[PDB]
RNA sequence: GGUUGCGGCCAUAUCUACCAGAAAGCACCGUUUCCCGUCCGAUCAACUGUAGUUAAGCUGGUAAGAGCCUGACCGAGUAGUGUAGUGGGUGACCAUACGCGAAACUCAGGUGCUGCAAUCU
RNA sequence: GAAAUCUCCAGUAGAACAAAAGGGUAAAAGCCCCCUUGAUUUUGAUUUUCAGUGUGAAUACAAACCAUGAAAGUGUGGCC
RNA sequence: AAGCGAAUGAUUAGAGGUUCCGGGGUCACCUUGACCUAUUCUCAAACUUUAAAUAUGUAAGAAGUCCUUGUUAC
């Protein structure tokens, strides 16, 4: 927050500081993450994470996702 | 020196102050850019009916 | 392979037929496309097509919802006029021409005029307008994805059902006998081709060249005892039959469509319900998950 | 310096649709087109033969002459302060019947079946159309439906 | 498992590429009269280099096809020449093969212009009975996967009948 | 209901992978004297339906399939926008009042239908 | 040999279509081959610029005469 | 307006796939670039699958509709 809040004056206008509700840089809620995860809808990847879908074919969705289906 | 280049300002007022009029269909239009193949038989079937309404009423 | 998502989404398919195979739309638009000053007047076409085993002849015109046949004749029919065999050779679709022309003038009424060419010589001629009476039946050649080619047998249907009666606009330049060299016809051999003429000289031939041969080939000939000279004789009176009665006997249909229907509705794999769907992904799941 | 050519400006106006490209289908081409017939514009950037000026693309037109090909069209074109008769030679292609005369023949032909209906009885049974009217009076129970719902909401950034 | 499964050779066509035009494509046109017994059809020059020492459409090269019974004994005339010896290498992905020899003048005795090697590039093309279907101007289809010639179904027809080894030197 | 010929709309029809297909049809498929075309009867031509094969084409089925299509008080009356005020705000811009009103997204369902003629346990 | 010819596979055009750019085009409008002169004759009608004048350019016919194709058909200069 | 895990053109970041594509590095080396795959941040007056509001063309009938049947060299 400090360090956003510096930054601020280096620009024109008005800026504002939100706390995000979302985990880190994904679009879902902080729950929503959590039991995203602990059951193993969440695939860890470079630096973003890859999900689990009930979308296309099976042996795809297994074969990544392999902790899933237990 | 430089002056408008220019405005269609008061043109739509110019043009509403008469009105802006529809062409006044009429029956009958002109057979101007018909096929003259059809407009040429289209003169032998008019003299025809022409005669049989003739002969018809007297 | 590695068909991209995006590439799927951007295809523009052809339509079905020519994606198929079948219809050339280039063709098919000046086949159809009638002078709008004729507003309903129908344009005919004579849409000769052969697969192996089968020469199909048909006069179509074309609605909106689609073709509608005007006449059709077949090859294989040609049994019950005289010939059973060579059901596809050049002869069999100038009598396959002949039918249509006489059966479709018959359907029309237009058959006491316009008799045709009833002796036939080999010799180009056009289904001439009568004076004062009714024009000619106007139908256009339609051969599809056929190439052109100075003897191919779509033109022999087409000389089939010109000399039938008909008046189907044509040059003489695709019949056998024309030369490319000397721009003229052979009458005789257009003829002889016409009466089989190519495939009784080829039995002629062969039988003394090698019976091994002859007896592959033509083994139907062999089996009914048809010699080479008497094939001119058939196709001859085939055409006096043809001339006779075009009159397009159905077949009497046994085991009626509705037993058809219920005899191939028993060899065809049934679609899976939305509700089994679940039940099959769900059975492949609980395999995969049951640990091994 | 400007330009305007014949063809300026028609980018996208002369676009075929996306996946619409090719081949014009039968149809268009077995549709048939009599005197009189009200017509819409619309062209067809594939058929470069017989099209209509830009002006036209969305106008509607009644069908004055017809050819081999192609089908003579009344349009009026307000220039100025008055409305010209132009006449345009467009090929079948760039040419589509209107709905909105098919549709009124349809009501034509209901208002003739609905008076030798009502010839029989029931004089005056009301063919003009009306605009929609202010609704009746209703009775509107809770039997089920019992009202219940909240205030507005407080704000949250949701960010 | 079907004979109309049955791998065969479809074709044989038999290359020579040349960097000049002039006797030397005539006499890589009667190498090639002379062996498959028909006239051959000489290539022009896609696009010009100016490295190679080839200009446009110049006729720079001669090849001939072949097919049926003579595809088979030309074949096994070039093959003895390698002792049917073959790589692992020269079997394309798509159920093809080739390779090339190189002054076998020795055999098919004409009058012998015996003065200059010409090198050789023998190709040859396998298919099964339906090939058809993709050549056929009417209704022109697509070869099933099953039916389709790969690198194995060669590899193992020529390991048979032709009697030869591959992937060795 | 299958199939063929000619179609209409032109993916719900396309693409990938994989399994089925009785009969008939279609097909692959046999030959090169003939008319024709080839470097090459591969294609195109012709001839026999004869020598054979459903292997492929073709058709249908499967896919928590890709694509495509349809709907949804899904997102969303959101974004945008016509009209109004001596509304707010330094401004940038924004709110309100009377109207119109998306797209993405998220689920859900679906995967050719049909015309004419001929033919088929 | 990364770039010579030859063969197969995939390939919705990512090429090409004289010239700018935009549109259009896949058994074509692109490529190759065969034949040709419709880039011809005689008038009117029309669209665009517009005063609904001219010029240019273009469109659909009509009366001939022709080219091509088996034919429907197309062609009165150049895919627009 | 919207879109860019849709075409075109821009644009941030790592993941996975181990290729005589000048990676030096053994003669199969965490210490390499590209290319392909699934993802990710951000854009377009001369981009776009979609796609408003406002504006805009036509029709809402007697010069019509229905029935019967006369002319023609088309
Ligand atoms: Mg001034
Ligand atoms: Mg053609
Ligand atoms: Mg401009
Ligand atoms: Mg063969
Ligand atoms: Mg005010
Ligand atoms: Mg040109
Ligand atoms: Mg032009
Ligand atoms: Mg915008």
């Amino acid at each position: 927050v400090e360090g956003l809040r510096r930054a601020r004056y280096k620009f024109p206008g008005q800026q504002k500081i939100i706390l995000s509700k979302k985990w880190g840089f994904t679009n879902l809620d902080r729950p929503e993450y959590l039991k995203k995860r602990e059951a193993g809808e969440v695939k860890d990847d470079g630096a973003f994470v890859k999900f689990l879908s009930k979308k296309g074919s099976l042996e795809n969705n297994i074969r990544e996702f392999p902790e899933y289906f237990a | 020196a430089k002056s408008k280049n220019h405005t269609a300002h008061n043109q739509t007022r110019k043009a509403h102050r008469n009105g802006i009029k529809k062409p006044k269909t009429y029956k009958y239009p002109s057979l101007k850019g018909v096929d003259p193949k059809f407009r040429r038989n289209h003169k032998h079937a008019l003299h025809g009916t022409a005669k049989a309404l003739a002969a018809a009423k007297k | 392979d590695a068909k991209s998502s995006a590439y799927s989404s951007r295809f523009q398919t052809p339509f079905r037929r020519r994606r198929e195979g079948k219809t050339d739309y280039y063709q098919r638009k000046r086949l159809v496309t009638q002078h709008k000053a004729k507003y309903n007047t129908p344009k005919y076409r004579l849409v000769v097509r052969f697969t192996n085993k089968d020469i199909i002849c048909q006069i179509i015109s074309s609605t909106i919802t689609g073709d509608v046949v005007l006449a059709a004749a077949y090859s294989h029919e040609l049994p019950r006029y005289g010939i059973t065999h060579g059901l596809t050779n050049w002869a069999a679709a100038y009598a396959t021409g002949l039918l249509i022309a006489r059966r479709t003038l018959q359907k029309l009424g237009l058959d006491e005029t316009y008799k045709g060419v009833e002796e036939v010589e080999g010799e180009y001629e056009l289904t001439e307008a009568v004076e004062d009476g009714p024009r000619p039946f106007k139908v256009f050649l339609d051969i599809g994805l056929q190439r052109t080619t100075t003897g191919a047998r779509v033109f022999g249907a087409l000389k089939g059902a010109s000399d039938g009666g008909l008046y189907v606009p044509h040059s003489e330049n695709r019949f056998p006998g024309w030369d490319f060299e000397t721009e003229e016809i052979d009458p005789e051999l257009l003829r002889s081709y016409i009466f089989g003429g190519h495939v009784s000289q080829y039995m002629e031939e062969l039988a003394d060249d090698d019976e091994e041969r002859f007896s592959e080939l033509f083994k139907g000939y062999l089996a009914d005892d048809i010699d080479a000279d008497s094939l001119e004789d058939i196709y001859t009176s085939a055409h006096e039959a043809i001339r006779a009665d075009p009159a397009f006997k159905p077949t009497e249909k046994k085991f009626t469509k509705e037993q058809y229907a219920a005899e191939s509705k028993k060899y065809r794999q049934t679609k899976l319900s939305k509700e089994e769907r679940a039940a099959r992904v769900a059975a492949k799941i609980a395999a995969l998950a049951g640990q091994q | 310096g400007k330009s305007h050519g014949y063809r300026s400006r028609t980018r996208y106006m002369f676009q075929r649709d996306f996946r619409k490209h090719g081949a014009v289908h039968l149809s268009t081409y077995l549709k048939v087109y009599k005197v009189g017939d009200i017509v819409d514009i619309k062209a067809n950037g594939s058929i470069q033969k017989g099209m209509p000026h830009k002006f036209y693309q969305g106008k509607t037109g009644v069908v004055y002459n017809v050819t081999k090909s192609s089908v003579g069209v009344i349009i009026n074109k307000m220039v100025g302060n008055r409305y010209l008769e132009k006449r345009l030679n467009l090929r079948v292609e760039h040419i589509k019947h209107s709905k909105c005369r098919q549709e009124f023949l349809e009501r034509v032909k209901a208002n003739a079946a609905k008076r030798a209906e009502a010839k029989a009885q029931g004089v005056a049974v009301q063919l003009k159309r009306q605009p929609a009217q202010p609704r009746e009076s209703r009775i509107v129970s809770t039997e089920g439906n019992v009202p219940q719902t909240l205030a507005p909401v407080p704000y949250e950034t949701f960010i | 498992q079907n004979p109309m499964r049955d791998l065969k050779i479809e074709k044989l066509v038999l290359n020579i590429s040349v960097g000049e035009s002039g006797d030397r494509l005539t006499r890589a046109s009667k190498v090639l009269e002379q062996l498959s017994g028909q006239t051959p059809v000489q290539s022009k020059a896609r696009y010009t280099v100016r490295t190679f020492g080839i200009r446009r459409n110049e006729k720079i090269a001669v090849h001939v096809t072949v097919r049926g019974p003579k595809a088979e004994e030309i074949l096994e005339r070039g093959l003895k020449v390698k002792e049917y010896q073959l790589r692992d290498r020269n079997f394309s992905a798509t159920g093809n093969f080739g390779f090339g020899i190189d002054e076998h003048i020795d055999l098919g005795i004409k009058y012998d212009p015996s003065i200059g090697i010409f090198g050789m590039d023998f190709y040859v093309v396998m298919n099964r009975p339906g090939a058809r279907v993709t050549r056929r101007k009417r209704c022109k289809g697509t070869v099933g996967n099953s039916h389709k010639t790969t690198k194995e179904d060669t590899v193992s027809w020529f390991k048979q009948k032709y009697d030869a080894d591959v992937l060795d030197k």
